[PDB]
């Protein structure tokens, strides 16, 4: 009908596709409201009814099988497309003609475009001109056969050459023929064109501060090193200033992909407060936010240009201007929060900043991420985010990293990165040994709160987290060894969380485990000989029933002294041992009668009762006077 | 009693 379109286009108070209901009869609809957008069209109305009309035709054209229906719509496309307000909807107008009648809406594209360049041609004015260019710049990348060959004969070169030499102050003219060139280099062959017949155009358009921007962006696309240097400078300049944001920062995010680019921005003060200043403004546009933290995350990334200057960079302009404590009160989608989470990253780098990191409140924001996406995408960036977190809860105190929320809720998170049993394994997480490594340090840490306690009621939650554990006590890698072990070691402070898994002595399992943990002992890393010295004295020296079945133990005793004999001149190494033998022989006297006549033993024990060591001398004398007892 | 710390 015809009030129907009259509601679709009167007020944005109406809702195009629940009209569909009156437009139920197919033909009625498939033809009256047709014909009523064909007399419609025939005239320009005012961008809010143009808008709305723009928005329902798709709808309605891409239902329509007949040509013959939908043909005077492309007329009525090309004819707006110097209306930039309604060019995205005109495109979409179009491209809905595309999925069908695919032949017939280019061929009947050329044919009123070669229409317009005659009138074009004949027009004493500018405008004509114009309308060929913005008709061409839009529909090209869908109708490139047609708008190729346009764009390439010389009757339209010929009318464009001209009027760009007699009409320069026309900026309206310059940047639509500049926006033409720019979105035609989508097409190889009009590339080569342009690379070889507007560069001396391009080189004084350059000169026009109005025209800089846009010939800049035909320049980087047609670029098959000052000619790549003056456009980047012009971005970098340009974007420093406020203007043609998002321009320069789609141009610029691609740009910093290489390096030169990178340093050249970074060396560029102006541009970075302005970055910065853009991120945390409230103003900007959603759009414009991804690429300027494309850009600021490309810049902040440590390679694998100079490090210190990245380092530098990244206190600088990032650390000391607050960006990440801004980004926790700003709204971001999922594509700029993996930016936001790579920028965390590439600051964590430099261990140096974490702890201003973590002021600033990334602690949370990596594991709101993770949480997020836990059920969702375990991707590259959820493996980022653990590697930033990793990092974190290596170089601070975790009660302080989680704005006073138990640090204890990234532990899951952490123990993703460490291998599974292998009768399951395969982890959409590719995490390599490095990553391993640093978890197990993070844990590590967790595992000093409360003695281990709130560390092992996560462990005793779920099995998969304790066989993780085991499955690296005989780790092929020193340092995941010897990580842990140090681990185990924190967790033995209270026997609640894993003490069974090496001292339930009616288990075989346990049993084995505690005879493989006694020869660890001789291991050839000494912070992991340390570690498992520090596993057998924490729990002797606090769990009396352990510490008496660990006194009747002889492999346990004879690998102790052994290892204090060859080794003791290692302080760590041999408290640990002095705090384990004292406990074991203050349990067992019995114990105490097998090495009473230990030669080598009772020296090396005399030798020191006599550093910040004052545990040294005291478990000598205390083990000597056992000795004592033993033989008067 | 023994406790590994790396921060």
């Amino acid at each position: 009908m015809n009030k129907v379109w009259d509601r679709i286009v009167g007020s944005d108070s109406a809702d195009a596709q629940s009209v569909l209901k009156e437009r139920c009869s197919s033909p009625k609809d498939v033809t009256d409201l047709l014909h009523v957008i064909q007399n419609w069209t025939s005239e320009i109305h005012n961008n809010g009814e143009e808008t709305r009309c723009w928005k329902c035709v798709p709808m309605l054209a891409g239902y329509v099988k007949d040509w013959g229906q939908l043909e005077f719509l492309c007329r009525r496309i090309l004819l707006r497309s110097s209306i930039q307000e309604i060019r995205p909807l005109l495109l979409v107008t179009m491209k809905s003609l595309m999925s069908n009648h695919s032949d017939n809406t280019e061929q009947k594209c050329g044919n009123i475009l070669q229409q317009l360049l005659i009138e074009a041609e004949e027009d004493s004015g500018n405008v004509s001109l114009r309308l060929l260019v913005d008709a061409m710049s839009l529909v090209f990348p869908i109708c490139l056969g047609v708008c190729r060959d346009m764009f390439l004969s010389t009757d339209f070169q010929d009318i464009l050459t001209r009027n760009l030499n007699s009409s320069a102050d026309d900026e309206h003219l310059v940047n639509g023929a500049l926006r033409l060139l720019a979105v035609s280099c989508i097409d190889e062959a009009v590339r080569r064109f342009i690379a070889e017949h507007y560069l001396k155009t391009l080189q004084q358009s350059f000169k026009v501060e109005k025209y800089k921007v846009l010939t800049a962006l035909v320049l980087i696309k047609i670029w098959s090193k000052e000619t790549l240097n003056s456009c980047i400078n012009l971005f970098i300049d340009s974007l420093s200033n406020g203007e043609n944001i998002e321009i320069n920062t789609e141009a610029l995010a691609y740009l910093t992909l290489k390096p030169s680019v990178r340093v050249l921005l970074r060396g560029n003060g102006d541009v970075c407060l302005k970055i910065i200043e853009l991120i945390k403004s409230q103003d900007t546009t959603p759009t414009d936010l991804y690429g300027l933290l494309i850009i600021l995350a490309n810049v902040s990334e440590h390679p694998s240009e100079n490090v210190k200057d990245i380092e530098e960079f990244n206190r600088d302009y990032i650390i000391d201007l607050d960006l990440i404590g801004s980004l926790k009160s700003i709204k971001l989608s999922t594509s700029s929060y993996n930016q936001a989470i790579r920028i965390i990253y590439n600051v964590t780098r430099d261990k140096t900043q974490i702890s201003e990191c973590v002021k600033q409140g990334a602690g949370l924001m990596l594991l709101v991420f993770l949480a997020q996406k836990r059920n969702l995408s375990k991707d590259e960036w959820y493996l980022l985010s653990i590697r930033a977190l990793s990092k974190t809860l290596i170089y601070v105190n975790p009660e302080t990293a989680f704005s006073k929320y138990s640090p204890l809720s990234a532990a899951p998170f952490l123990f993703e990165n460490l291998p599974l049993p292998n009768d399951n394994a395969l982890s959409e997480l590719q995490f390599t040994q490095l990553d391993t490594y640093e978890a197990l340090l993070a844990l590590t840490n967790l595992a000093t709160i409360n003695q281990g306690v709130d560390l092992g009621k996560i462990i005793l939650s779920n099995a998969q987290y304790w066989d993780s554990i085991e499955n690296l006590l005989l780790d092929s890698s020193v340092r995941i060894q010897r990580s842990t072990l140090e681990l185990i070691s924190n967790l033995m402070s209270n026997p609640m969380a894993i003490s069974a898994k090496f001292f339930c002595f009616e288990n075989p399992k346990s049993a084995q485990n505690f005879e493989i943990l006694v020869k660890l002992l001789e291991l050839h890393d000494i912070q992991s000989q340390r570690a498992v010295a520090a596993i057998f004295a924490n729990i002797a020296s606090t769990v009396p029933f352990i510490c008496k079945e660990l006194s009747e133990k002889r492999n346990l005793i004879e690998t102790a002294i052994r290892v204090f004999k060859t080794q003791n001149t290692d302080t760590d190494l041999r408290i640990r041992l002095l705090v384990l033998l004292s406990s074991i022989f203050n349990a067992n006297a019995h114990a105490v009668a097998c090495v009473k006549n230990d030669e080598e033993f009772v020296k090396e024990l005399q030798k020191y009762r006599n550093q910040k060591d004052p545990l040294t001398p005291e478990l000598s004398k205390e083990i000597l006077s056992l000795i004592n007892l033993e033989h008067h | 009693k023994f406790i590994v710390s790396h921060y």
